């Protein structure tokens, strides 16, 4: 029937996906793991595993030689890479297939028909896309700028002959503007690197990033599936994902899906892979590349198409025909996906963060949520991988349905220990551009032109904010007065009519007052009336309350004697001090003093020899980041960074020996 | 003679809000525990001026009795707050732990926290490797009650961590090692 035994060579959600669908194969998994991955969630689901080498990738998961070791060793049939580490590496898949094991993936002509942008132009030429003509020569007179765009377009480049990064480029249009920039540039060009030849290309307006997905057989068939916009990304990687697009109508999606399996098919792509186009604001299609491997965006499409791309990807490798025809792929509902990462989006959107996770709990008990998780409580995330937390998937049966299901799932989200981008997420799908549509590939350059800065409240929200957060303190010091019976010295509950509260958030002081009926609080937050009500029980992450009607999920983070209170609202978190009024009114009287934040200056904490730094100046620290590590007393302490920054200067060097207090490393 | 006859009767806790000197200074070494506020209290016997006039030294008011000093140095205080009015919101819900005499059991106050709960998050703290060092606070706060611990001298003898917390909704004391 099929393979006995399949070994991947891939760590977290993706080998998660390919072992849980072996085990409904009735297919034995092999997983890999370094040092400190050996208690990850794909080790222990899968039936043996095998440790292959140390922290850092380069030794545990592109070392090809001892994972060749691995497979044998295990005397594994077939090899599962996932994507991203050996899964466009061509010795490897020599080597491999030199010891006859079956390579589940593309083979090594796909992988070297696409090496380089040659061949994938001249693919799409045969396979007859697209791939909009340019001019085939240098412009050097002041009316060939424009002559030639007359002959091929309207929407004309002009750029450099080699080089980049504005030399000298400038989009036109008309020809006015054409013949201007190409004089600006073919003068001026040749003061920057020496070289003012000018070409010209054809360009297009806001951009969207479209994919198709198709699959190969080996018998020569090819299917394409429904496409995915892709159009919400920083620093050039996807962050959400829709399926179903709305760019397309069916007669498009045809044509499209025609033109990426004749990609497919003249190279004989006998895989799984992705084709991608770029369409402008007319809805032409433009070819941009061909894709050999597995996408990480490939968990959405499933959600409409029903299908399951790691079982067929292991039924064609071992020598099925495709189990479909292009007549039953049809649009079942609407699928849109979230990447979650470790990352404060507030940094320049993603800067990674390091740490440890204490509270993890999954939105499964949600209709229409699907989490692809990688990870368990107790795991770390740190700099050696790329940050990934989850995938959130969510779909219904239109496109209202699955964003509303969206947005419930992340305030259920439970993700502490690490800094995460949840709240850019809960923020982006309610965007008014977002849900009707109008996103471009640098949609998010453009909403957040000066970073992020979380969700702004209006007046309703603040209201509800104000209300949920008072009746929570109180709460809080009701449970407070709830005592078992003591028989010797009887306990008074105090009667306390009204709970007269001064809330201070960002810059502004309310003026609330509650009062508790039983399960509900009546609180009138400025002269407005709201009713929270709710079962309040304490303990639970996460806190269901009702608001005049309105369905809220809040979660409390933090709580302090002194007023403090973290809470979670819509994604973003926000800091509410609630004194009541004589602690407000006799606060007035504290002295506003003002400390210093000494955070960059890193200092040894314990007398010792310093045996590595992590850093040298110009390196990027996180917070949480090992710096230096002093091993006295049989036992290596970690020195880590505070402040997120870089290094100025390290102070002490391996092999040196500190004393208590002395400066280790300077950062910014 | 009253806070020696007291102990082990009642439980007596001291806030010191301010300047001490003299006598007043034996009182918080009888009772059973003793806060301070940071830069604005002192715990000393004999002012600097005392000081410079029988040895060659030089000290200030912050230096020779601060709460700094007493909660860091000295181990004489068990925890400064910031002002008068956190001070006092901090000493109610520390209140709340102890009984009102030791003829009282233990308080035991309700509880939301399932008492049977798994904590999947305790089994991968404690490294493999016996010269990695890990936080042992990771460990008290994922086992007590809503993860609510009260710590008791947390920048003195830093090796060993002491403190309040709340099982089943009974208050318990946690002593422990800090491998740190």
């Amino acid at each position: 029937k099929t393979f006995d035994k399949i070994l991947v060579a891939n760590r977290g959600e993706i080998a998660c996906r390919v072992i849980r669908t072996c085990k409904k194969m009735g297919i034995k998994t092999v997983a890999i793991h370094s040092d400190v991955d050996a208690s990850s969630v794909h080790v222990k689901m899968a039936d043996e595993a095998v440790c292959v080498g140390p922290a850092p990738t380069s030794k545990s998961y592109l070392n090809m030689d001892a994972i060749m070791e691995a497979i044998k060793k295990t005397r594994a049939q077939a090899v599962h890479p996932g994507y991203g580490f050996l899964s466009e590496n061509k010795e490897f898949a020599r080597c491999l297939a030199a010891e006859d094991v079956v390579f589940i993936g593309p083979d090594t002509h796909a992988i070297q028909a696409m090496g380089d942008k040659i061949e994938s132009k001249l693919l799409a030429k045969k396979a007859e896309v697209n791939t909009i003509p340019g001019f085939d020569g240098v412009v050097k007179d002041a009316e060939e700028a424009v002559r030639i765009a007359r002959e091929i377009g309207y929407p004309v480049m002009i750029k450099a002959s080699a080089g980049g990064g504005g030399k000298g480029m400038r989009i036109a249009w008309d020809d006015e503007e054409t013949r201007d920039g190409f004089r600006l540039s073919s003068q001026e060009a040749a003061s920057s690197f020496g070289d003012d030849r000018l070409l010209i290309e054809k360009f297009i307006d806001n951009p969207r990033h479209i994919e198709i997905q198709v699959l190969g057989d080996k018998h020569g068939n090819a299917l394409w599936l429904n496409e995915r916009e892709c159009s919400i990304q920083r620093r050039n990687q996807k962050v959400v994902e829709e399926a179903p697009s709305i760019f397309l109508d069916a007669e498009t999606r045809r044509a499209m899906g025609e033109q990426a399996v004749a990609l497919a098919r003249a190279v004989k792509y006998s895989s799984a892979g992705t084709v991608e186009f770029l369409v402008d604001s007319k809805k032409n299609f433009y070819f941009l590349e061909m894709n050999t491997r597995l996408q990480v965006e490939h968990p959405v499409t499933e959600c409409i198409t029903g299908l399951d791309l790691v079982q067929e990807m292991i039924r064609v490798a071992k020598g099925y025909p495709l189990r479909h025809k292009q007549a039953d792929i049809r649009i079942n509902g609407w699928a849109v996906e979230c990447r979650v990462y470790a990352e404060d989006p507030y940094k320049s959107f993603g800067l990674p963060s390091i740490g440890r996770l204490s509270q993890y709990q999954e939105p499964l008990h949600l209709p229409g949520v699907r989490v692809d998780s990688g990870i368990q409580p107790g795991s770390d995330i740190s700099i050696y991988y790329d940050p990934m937390i989850s995938k959130l998937i969510t779909y219904g049966s239109d496109r209202t349905e699955a964003l509303k299901r969206m947005a419930d799932a992340l305030d259920n989200y439970v993700i502490r220990g690490v800094t995460h981008n949840i709240a850019l997420l809960r923020e982006v799908i309610i965007n008014s551009r977002f849900v009707k549509g109008d996103i471009s590939t640098k949609f998010l350059s453009d909403v957040y032109p000066d970073g992020f800065k979380g969700h702004m409240l209006t007046k309703s929200e603040k209201n509800q904010l104000l209300a949920i957060a008072s009746s929570l303190f109180v709460a809080f010091q009701l449970r407070a007065q709830h005592f078992q019976e003591n028989s010797r010295m009887p306990v008074i509950k105090p009667d306390i009519a009204n709970w007269e509260l001064s809330v201070k958030l960002h810059d502004k002081v309310h003026t609330v007052v509650a009062s508790n009926n039983g399960s509900v609080f009546s609180v009138e937050v400025d002269g407005s009336k709201l009713n929270v009500t709710s079962t309040w029980n304490l303990a639970s992450p996460l806190l269901s309350v009702s608001v005049d009607g309105t369905q809220r999920t809040v979660q409390c983070l933090s709580r302090e004697a002194g007023g403090n209170m973290s809470i979670q609202f819509l994604g973003t978190v926000y800091k509410v001090n609630i004194l009541t009024r004589l602690a407000a009114e006799l606060n007035k009287f504290m002295l506003e003093k003002v400390t210093e934040d000494t955070s960059s200056v890193l200092r040894s904490p314990m007398p010792g020899v310093v045996v590595a730094v992590s850093v040298k100046p110009g390196d990027a620290v996180a917070e949480g980041q090992e710096i230096c590590v002093i091993e006295a007393m049989k036992m290596q302490n970690s020195m880590t960074a505070g402040k997120t920054g870089t290094v100025k200067s390290v102070h002490c060097q391996a092999g040196d020996t500190v004393g208590e207090g002395d400066l280790l490393v300077e950062l910014e | 003679l009253r806070n020696v006859t007291a102990s082990g009767v009642i439980p007596q806790i001291s806030l010191i809000m301010g300047p001490c000197a003299g006598g007043a200074v034996y009182s918080p070494a009888l009772t059973d525990f003793t806060f301070m506020v940071k830069d604005t209290s002192y715990l000393f016997i004999t002012g600097p001026d005392v000081v410079k006039s029988v040895t060659n030294e030089d000290v200030t008011q912050e230096e020779l009795g601060g709460a700094k000093t007493h909660t860091t140095m000295s181990g004489v205080a068990h925890r400064a707050f910031e002002n008068d009015v956190d001070a006092l919101c901090n000493l109610r819900d520390f209140f709340n732990y102890l009984p009102l005499s030791s003829q009282d059991p233990a308080p035991v106050r309700e509880c939301h926290d399932p008492s049977d709960r798994l904590v999947p998050e305790l089994d991968t703290i404690v490294p493999l490797e016996s010269t990695k060092a890990y936080n042992m606070v990771d460990i008290i706060h994922s086992v007590v009650d809503e993860r609510e611990f009260f710590e008791i001298m947390p920048n003195y003898a830093k090796n060993i961590i002491v403190g309040f917390a709340r099982m089943n909704g009974r208050t318990v004391g946690i002593v422990g090692n800090q491998p740190k």
